RNA sequence: GGCCAGCGAUCCUUUGCGUAUGAACAAAUCAUACCAGAGGUGUCAGAAUAAUUACCACAGGGAUAACUGGCUUAUCCUUCGAUGU
RNA sequence: AGCCCUUCCGAUGUAGAUGUGGCGUGGAGGUAAGGACGAAGCUGAUGGCGUGAGCCUCAGAUGGACCAGCCUCUAGUGCAGAUCU
RNA sequence: CCAAAGCAAGGUAUUAAGGCACCAAGUGGGCCUUCUUCGGUAAGCGGAGCAGGCGAUGCGGAAUGAACCGCUUAGGGAUAUGUGGC
RNA sequence: GCGUGAGCGAAAGUUUGAAAAGCACUUUGGAAAGAGAGUGACAUAGACCUGAAGUCGUGACAAUAAUGGAAGUACCUCCAUUUCGCCAAAACCAGCCUCUACUGAGCAAGAACGAGGUCAUGGUUUUGGCGGAAAUGGGGUGCCCCCACCCGUCUUGAAACACGGACCAAGGAGUCAAACAGACGCGCAAGGGAGAAGAUAUCAGUACUUCUCUCGUACUGAAAGGGAGAUUGUGGUGUGCACACUUGCCCAACAC
């Protein structure tokens, strides 16, 4: 079960049992597979002009000539006339595999394995360990998964959702971002990405009406149960993010993505994947009774050393008494 | 300054960790790593190997497959001998064609919802390798079993079909394309 | 090659005396990795190598 | 050119593998018809006595 | 489980600090900063570290009764085998080391009086 | 003590100014430096590792080991024996001030303090 | 990903695999499937035999929507009949009934060994399926 | 069949043979198909193919002539991104 | 920078195949951090580390504002030779 | 099958991990030598058989040499050699 | 700018600085310019960010085909580390190595005693030497002795009297798509998957779904057409992990 912490104060307002997507399994390499391609579709065409390179007049001058066969532009009364042309090595003239329009640029992802790691990484949320271990400073919340009472999405002002954010403990992870933005390093900055920053707390409102106050409140980002997105869940692709539930998003948590023994209402006949293992702690295992108990429980010349041929022929010293005389 | 002439010919190509990326194979392998090199038992050893191995070898099984090899093993069993577990290391599969199964206690890295439903509307248990350590931590009455792979329709090409004794499938998009009147056909049959 | 006296089989058994063990080329060192290797009622001693190689 | 130099060595690499062993790819099949068919007769004949045998190894174990 | 858990955090965490090819943690609760199941305590069910506090040495403990409620998850105890009778006291196989830690931080806060009134 | 101290140098750097010194593997039939002829340049091999348990291990006797801040100093608290932060040459020395006040209270060793 | 690419392992080996002799030109044979019946014959006869000829009647304009007939076994009719519906029929009692062409499906061919009675309805049966279908007691009902 | 050499794909034509198709339906015609032969590719595992160029040209080749050294008494080893008869 | 230790056998290599918690580049999702007490870049009897690709530090009596690490993603990604431009 | 129930057929020395599959490259100018040859007046010539080599490979030696001799090769030291020497 | 023309067609970042504050004035010069001075935080920021290589000038220095390898040594080291430990030498132990019998004086012949060597063998210190410097290491330059044919290239064969090769910088070459295949990873599995599109919530993304379609579960025949269980269950048999029991069942798998 988990104790729902009011936005007003520390006292808890309730319990709620947690919802069985908590206990599902964690696949870390499927939130990655997923990451990898989703983030591929948020992705946009470019290429070069179709005609670059080669928007020219060029022949090459032929053999017999004392230079190399790349086609030359002609003419006469410029800097460019018998200079190369077209060939991808020379100036102003074509790149290798000019870019297309038509790479493939968006992916295709089942959509069980969508899901497969929509769940994996709700459920690695819901482990502090994973979550305080990508980032996030949870170290003054008040319990993981933290939940929060409903009417944290009735604030209006930002600065009433900002007690709110000091009141759960969330504060010093959103101080976490509120810092840890810069300008961009490298070329990225001259390409509308001029700051990056990092992922805070994503708080889960139950539906839409919640935001207004944790709108422009950086480095909160908010999530809807509804549309919950892999590209949040796992930012980096790596499972672990901070997530603020509110009461309403939480409890129909099951709702949405269902039992390991009942079906989503909202995602058809999906059901949490089973786990490949009902005992996920080999260790422990290993170390139990029922385990324990079937577990399995200097010479080098020996013909000169004596010592040594004394230790592979035992009788030579009674051979060697033998030996005076 | 040896002679090595057809030592490097009896070189074994083995896989000696996963490409699974999955966690749980991982820690599934961790134990019967364990297990294997910490217990006599030979079940362990190839449990181990066989979760080393590729999807593709890892062949599923189905369930049809499991109540006819089980209840033919089980059968001989000496009366108030309980039917040994039937381990896989693979999937196990939901078959249509057998409606009605025995309560099988099958053991296996992965259940279809249609077998893990049958299994236990038979009232057979569906566990997992984790408590298949902790019951059977040696292979003990476990009947490990293997899912078919020469139906698999990938070895359906294998050879030349073109070739006298070969059977083999030819690729093509086109069934009609390559087909071929009686008279020019390679002969079917063809002694080795 | 030629026909080793008894003292040529010591000196290759007791001084160069390699066993093979577990596909491992051991120098002889024990009587103890000689019955070890050789499951033999016969064959424990490093001398009963050398008359056997003799 | 038709040297066939090299070729023994090339062919020894992976040995000369020897033929298939008798218990195998054994099929009959051109064998002289006549004694082939009376054996379909025979090898059938033993398939209904194998299961019947089977069947009374059962029936032998129900007890 | 942890086991599934640090086979997780394993190839990338906030805590590894994989420098130089040297990998250490950056965790707050490793006693000796190096990159293991047995020690990394952030994620373990229960942890124990031996860091200083202000002169005293402490003994930040980590039982698993608290489970995942991180506010008060970690129990301070101020107070030389003493200190590694109370990580034993949670974690037994912790406490060789969490003996030799808590030796070291004191010869660090003997070393530090020396240095930081030397720096007079 | 070390196999080889020089450099495994690319063959002709020395007639090649634009050449770097950093070593590429020869290719060519005729090279002299991969037919390996005695009198040539050596390669690089798998026999010219360093002995695996001083390995890594700057005279001094600590693998070095990068710091940045204050706070990488307690990553070496416990095995500064073993380890020697080296601060990155980009910290200011500003920080350097505080990493240095501060490497020197914890014991830990500093190859640039 | 451009990383994985051997391309990208070759760099700095000269020639990218193709050889130092034998260079990697770019038509060394023809384009396609050029000298299918000349140079490239001994691949399609040992790998692609029947390629070359013509095989028999031509049908000209088909119509697939017409000769569209999907088959399911008597093995199979598990897949239609519901699991809590199928849970008792004895051959003399009452029948699930499982329509075909609703599940997609026109002739039913009698492969395995049915033993749960029902009234399969569907466009076509085989000569063993109705016969399978009734000696089971159920009943195939012709629909279209 | 006359021991052992005496012979040949695909497409096409053609002949035979016992039903099948010409797909809204039906019969006849026609055509097609299956099937088994035949017509032939002798460059014989099978394009249907005349010269000339000193006005010539290109990609190469020392895989290959003359030439140039060598060997021998013709070879083709060097050289055809040129070693002047 | 292999969990530790022990023992044993092997090690050349063109074409080629494969491996690599292998190197390195521009960019991206992350994380972590650095910078006017001086970022990148560049210079270097600056040493140090790595078999190596290389990394790191020192020093600039260089610079003037950006940016390394790590995991994941990506590519217009690594050059003495093309009579290369 | 036999005239037949007997015949036929199927059934109650040293050493060394064996076999099988899949995918795929390069290659498809070779050269020399050993011995055996064939052709040629002869060749550092054309052609084959055998095996070994060079190619792809140094190292040591034959003063020198692609293929001779010895030996074949991780980074090093001691020892001792090989062909060859003193 | 080029071409009669049709047409071809560049290079060029004024990116000094925050600002021009863009060097007034003195001084030499015919001038260009120079020397001062001045501005600015910086003018080796001066009409110009950075300021590489290569090339050149200069000073100082080591020096006497090239390059190169190996190893030393001479000198120098704005380098590293260490010491207030480093170089040595001797010993001890271990290891290791070296240095009768038969026969009719000989061998085809066996040990022993004794002694030596050695740490580029292991363990035991001891004793001295050195200690703003020492010391080890690196770096640099020279030498010495020694080794060492210009690389890339096609080629049986390259040092070739074979081709390409003056220097440096920037660039430069297995790419993208698609259709198959094998392998490997993932998802579900007798099913899998969607696509187009829609509907919604909030942003070309994520979330959601109908209906279909598609590959598959059935094959075969030219085709009309037909279409596979055994005697509540492996079709049999042979060989066959594991487990069971002291042979059974055999998974997969091959074969028949
Ligand atoms: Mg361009
Ligand atoms: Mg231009
Ligand atoms: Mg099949
Ligand atoms: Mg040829
Ligand atoms: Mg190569
Ligand atoms: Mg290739
Ligand atoms: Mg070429
Ligand atoms: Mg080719
Ligand atoms: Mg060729
Ligand atoms: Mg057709
Ligand atoms: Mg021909
Ligand atoms: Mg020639
Ligand atoms: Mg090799
Ligand atoms: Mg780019
Ligand atoms: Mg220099
Ligand atoms: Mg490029
Ligand atoms: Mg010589
Ligand atoms: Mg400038
Ligand atoms: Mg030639
Ligand atoms: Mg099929």
């Amino acid at each position: 079960s988990v104790s729902v912490y009011s936005a007003s104060e520390d006292k808890v307002v309730g319990t709620c049992p947690l919802p069985a997507v908590f206990t599902a399994p964690i696949r870390h390499d499927i939130v990655q597979f997923v990451h990898t391609n989703m983030a591929k579709n948020s992705r946009q065409a470019y290429a070069v002009n179709r005609l670059s390179g080669m928007n020219h007049s060029a022949e090459s001058w032929g053999t017999g000539r004392a230079v190399a066969r790349i086609p030359r532009i002609g003419g006469g009364g410029t800097s460019t006339s018998g200079a190369g042309a077209f060939g991808n090595m020379c100036r102003g003239g074509r790149m290798f595999a000019p870019t297309k329009i038509f790479r493939r640029w968006h992916r295709k992802i089942n959509l069980h394995q969508k899901r497969f790691a929509v769940v994996s990484a709700l459920a690695a949320s819901s482990v502090p360990a994973l979550v305080m271990s990508r980032g996030h400073k949870i170290e003054n919340v008040a319990e993981v998964p933290l939940v929060v009472e409903d009417a944290v999405q009735g604030y209006e002002k930002t600065k009433e959702a900002m007690a709110f954010l000091k009141a759960i403990g969330a504060v010093d992870d959103v101080n976490r971002v509120n810092d840890s933005r810069e300008i961009r390093a490298g070329r990225g900055k001259m390409r509308n990405r001029r700051y990056v920053a990092r992922r805070g707390p994503m708080l889960v409102m139950p539906d839409n009406k919640g935001t207004r106050a944790f709108r422009n409140i950086f480095g909160l980002d908010l999530a809807n149960v509804n549309a919950l997105n892999l590209l949040h869940l796992a930012p980096g692709g790596h499972v672990g993010r901070f997530v603020v539930w509110t009461k309403g998003a939480f409890e129909k948590l099951d709702s949405i993505f269902g039992t390991f023994t009942k079906a989503s209402a909202v995602k058809k006949g999906f059901m949490l994947p089973a786990p490949m293992l009902t005992n996920t702690d080999v260790t422990r295992i290993m170390q139990s009774e029922e385990v324990r108990r079937v577990l399995k429980p200097q010479p080098t010349n020996g013909f000169r050393n004596r010592r040594l041929r004394l230790r592979l022929n035992p009788f030579q010293k009674k051979e060697s008494a033998m030996v005076k005389g | 300054g040896v002679d090595l002439t057809g030592v490097q010919k009896k070189k074994r190509v083995v896989r000696h960790h996963t490409y699974s990326t999955n966690p749980y194979i991982k820690l599934l392998i961790k134990l019967y790593k364990f297990l294997a090199q910490r217990t006599n038992s030979a079940f362990n050893k190839l449990v181990h190997q066989r979760l080393l191995k590729s999807r593709s070898n890892r062949a599923p099984i189905s369930l049809s497959r499991i109540a006819v090899c089980m209840k033919r093993k089980s059968v001989w069993l000496e009366k108030g001998k309980k039917a040994p577990i039937a381990v896989i290391v693979g999937d196990v599969l939901d078959d249509v064609r057998m409606a009605r199964i025995p309560a099988l206690r099958v053991c296996a890295l992965r259940f279809s919802k249609s077998a893990r439903e049958r299994i236990t509307g038979a009232g057979g248990e569906c566990l997992t390798f984790d408590q298949l350590a902790m019951v059977a931590p040696t292979g003990k009455n476990t009947f490990l079993l293997r899912g078919r792979k020469s139906g698999r329709e990938s070895v359906k090409h294998f050879g030349a079909a073109g070739v006298p004794g070969s059977h083999a499938k030819p690729f093509t998009s086109n069934r009609g394309k390559e087909r071929q009147r009686s008279s020019a056909r390679r002969r079917a049959f063809r002694h080795k | 090659y030629g026909y080793p006296s008894l003292r040529t089989v010591r000196m290759m058994v007791y001084k160069r005396g390699h066993l093979k063990i577990n596909g491992q080329r051991v120098k002889i060192v024990n009587n103890q990795m000689i019955e070890s290797k050789y499951n033999n009622e016969n064959i424990v001693c490093a001398e009963d190598i050398v008359n056997q190689i003799y | 050119n038709h040297t066939n130099h090299n070729q023994s060595r090339k062919n020894h690499r992976n040995g000369i593998k020897r033929a298939l062993p008798m218990y195998l790819h054994n099929s009959k099949r051109g064998s002289w018809l006549p004694a082939l068919i009376n054996a379909r007769r025979v090898r059938k004949n033993n398939q209904k006595a194998a299961v019947k045998a089977r069947r009374e190894r059962l029936a032998a174990h129900k007890a | 489980s942890t086991d599934l858990q640090w086979l997780l955090v394993r190839q990338n965490s906030k805590f590894l600090q994989k420098r130089n090819g040297i990998r250490l943690s950056s965790d707050p609760f490793n006693n000796n900063a190096n990159w293991t199941k047995r020690h990394a305590g952030f994620l373990n069910t229960k942890a124990a570290v031996v860091k200083t506090k202000g002169d005293r040495i402490l003994v930040t403990t980590k039982d698993g009764k608290a489970g995942n409620k991180p506010k008060s998850m970690y129990k301070k105890a101020v107070m030389a085998s003493v200190v590694s009778k109370a990580v034993a006291a949670v974690r037994p196989d912790l406490a060789s080391i969490a003996s030799r830690r808590a030796r070291k931080m004191a010869s660090t806060l003997e070393h530090m009086k020396k240095v930081r009134a030397a720096r007079k | 003590v070390k196999k080889r101290t020089k450099r495994f140098t690319r063959h002709k750097c020395e007639l090649f100014p634009q050449l770097s010194s950093s070593w590429r593997k020869p290719r060519g039939e005729d090279s002299p430096v991969r037919r390996r002829y005695k009198g040539q340049k050596a390669m690089p091999n798998k026999g010219y590792g360093s002995d695996r348990k001083t390995k890594y291990i700057t005279p001094s006797g600590f693998k070095n080991f990068p710091i940045h801040n204050v706070q990488d100093l307690y990553m070496l608290l416990m095995q500064n024996r073993k380890y020697a932060g080296v601060i990155s040459h980009t910290v200011g020395a500003k920080s350097r001030k505080a990493i240095v006040r501060k490497a020197h209270e914890l014991d830990v060793r500093l190859i640039n303090g | 990903p451009t990383r994985f690419k051997k391309t990208r392992h070759q760099r700095g080996s000269t020639f990218c695999g193709y050889g130092r002799v034998g260079k990697h030109r770019k038509h060394p044979s023809g384009r396609g499937n050029a000298g299918g019946q000349h140079h490239h014959r001994i691949n399609f006869d040992k790998y692609h035999p029947g390629y070359f000829g013509k095989c028999g009647m031509n049908h000209y304009h088909l119509k697939k929507n017409p000769l569209w007939k999907p088959t399911i076994n008597l093995n199979n009719l598990a897949k239609l009949i519901a699991k809590d519906e199928a849970l008792k029929a004895k051959k003399g009692e009452t029948l699930p009934v499982v329509d075909l062409l609703a599940n997609g499906y026109s002739k039913l061919l009698g492969n395995g060994h049915l033993q749960t009675p029902c009234i399969v309805k569907a466009r076509w049966v085989s000569k063993l399926a109705d016969k399978k279908i009734r000696k089971a007691g159920g009943a195939v009902v012709l629909q279209a």
